[PDB]
């Protein structure tokens, strides 16, 4: 029984022909206060999976420090930990995932919204949502919060179903990922034009990219707008 | 001397045994005897049941723990009872839990924990029953020797129980052999039972007094019992 204080905003995700690519600004909000700027919600899991995460920030942390113990545990009596037996996308989402819907059914929520993206070890590309109710999903795109609402309609114009997968490239996805970003900075009042980007390659791996500004915006229209109606000067 | 030192698990002798631990690994030597014994591909478990009478069926030796997991046991059965629901669980926990299948030297880190809780504590008492669990999971075919003193060892092959010592000799002559049967699941099944066969003495093997499992590749744990291992002997 609990209610947000610091909170992120979307997360963005799409899955290409050789991986997957998350976003997410670096945002944390207190209300209509834009707080903190400096605030990574991308969590890189190993060298295969970035768990993206939105809403409550004290939650996210505490998210944080369970990923990071999962992988200290499972090292443990384990010969195989930096190879066959390490930590895959399925088993750090279904492990959220169980946290998530044990949270709410005790009526005390992590209040959150969360997109494991990752590669699997045999090269699938995984990509699933799950959130403050337990409920989860997959698609060739993903977002949260306000990028459901405009993120998805223009990245699956890019992959609208499952057979586009195979015709996407990095290039590709990368592009519209930042498109995305850039309509979110435009559109969503608790944005911020600083963001990361994470990509997981079956071949070049993990990169993860900090520190991008949303570039290549429009605004000198409004030189041109005036007033709201009979207005003219 | 000894009704001083081995009246409970919580007394050390004066040379560092524990007694009670050793009268455990007695009652293995009584039961009756199995095999394991693996490839690159498969694991299997050849198991002598034993019957009471000439009227009575002969005691199931062999557990399914997990589609992938099982073991056979040689002592007390209630006890083996115990300790194969236990892998049950623990197998069970990885899958809803992580969406993982148990690998066996985690199983086998679990049993000996178990055990060795039921080692230290007053009141209580060992388990009486030795397992031997093979399986087939992300780093191949195992087989692991379960004492309930809390030894757990990873081996190519080996065997528990009465005159097990037989056995024991032809595996660990026949290794570079058996290793070797890689594609070919009746050939391994062969070489357990010709392993068994070495420590027999009252009888011969017959289709009442057999028991095989295997597990491996594209083989989930299945269990011969009667009708289907005539095509052993």
């Amino acid at each position: 029984t609990q209610q947000p204080i610091v909170t992120g905003t979307s997360v963005i995700s799409m899955k290409y022909d050789n991986g997957v690519i998350i976003a997410a600004d670096n945002l944390g909000s207190y209300g209509s206060l834009l707080r903190f700027n400096g605030v990574e919600r991308l969590i890189p899991v190993g060298d295969n999976t970035v768990v993206g995460i939105s809403g409550d920030i004290s939650d996210m942390q505490h998210i944080e420090r369970l990923l990071k113990d999962l992988v200290t545990e499972n090292a443990y009596d384990n010969p195989l930990a930096d190879a066959e037996e390490a930590l895959e996308p399925s088993y750090i989402f279904e492990y959220l995932a169980t946290v998530m819907y044990q949270r709410r059914s005790k009526m005390n929520p992590l209040w959150n919204a969360i997109i494991v993206a990752g590669v699997q070890s045999n090269g699938d590309q995984f990509l699933r949502y799950v959130n403050l109710l337990g409920v989860t999903y997959s698609s060739p795109t993903l977002a949260t919060g306000f990028g459901a609402h405009m993120a998805n309609p223009l990245l699956r114009k890019v992959v609208d179903r499952e057979s586009d997968i195979p015709k996407t490239t990095v290039q590709v996805a990368e592009e519209a990922i930042v498109n995305a970003m850039r309509v979110l900075y435009y559109r969503d009042a608790r944005s911020s034009r600083n963001f990361s980007l994470a990509i997981i390659d079956k071949n070049t791996g993990l990169t993860f990219k900090k520190n991008l500004q949303v570039e290549n915006m429009k605004w000198d229209f409004a030189k041109d707008i005036k007033g709201y109606g009979t207005q003219k000067i | 001397f000894r009704n001083n030192y081995d009246g409970d698990t919580v007394t050390f002798s004066p040379t560092g045994r524990l007694f009670q631990v050793e009268y455990a690994l007695e009652a293995i030597k009584q039961g009756s005897v199995t095999v394991g014994l693996r490839s690159n591909t498969h694991a299997v478990l050849v198991a002598l049941k034993r019957n009471a009478d000439e009227l009575s069926s002969y005691q199931k030796k062999i557990i399914k723990c997990d589609e992938h997991m099982g073991l056979s046991l040689a002592g007390l059965a209630p006890d083996a009872r115990v300790l194969s629901n236990y892998l049950r669980q623990q197998c069970n926990y990885s899958s809803l839990v992580f969406n993982r299948k148990l690998a066996v030297e985690r199983a086998g880190h679990l049993l000996c924990d178990k055990a060795q809780k039921n080692t230290q504590s007053y009141g209580g008492r060992p388990y009486g029953v030795g397992l031997l669990i093979i399986g087939y999971d992300k780093s191949g075919a195992h087989l692991l020797e379960f004492q309930p003193s809390g030894n757990v060892t990873e081996l190519y092959g080996t065997a528990i129980g009465a005159r097990s010592q037989g056995a024991k000799t032809y595996l660990e002559r026949t290794l570079d052999t058996f290793i070797k049967i890689d594609g070919n699941p009746d050939e391994l099944i062969k070489a357990g039972v010709e392993a068994i066969s070495q420590s027999l003495r009252d009888e011969s093997l017959t289709v009442d007094n057999l028991s095989i499992a295997i597990v491996g590749k594209d083989t989930p744990f299945t269990i011969y019992d009667g009708e289907a291992v005539a095509k052993y002997i």
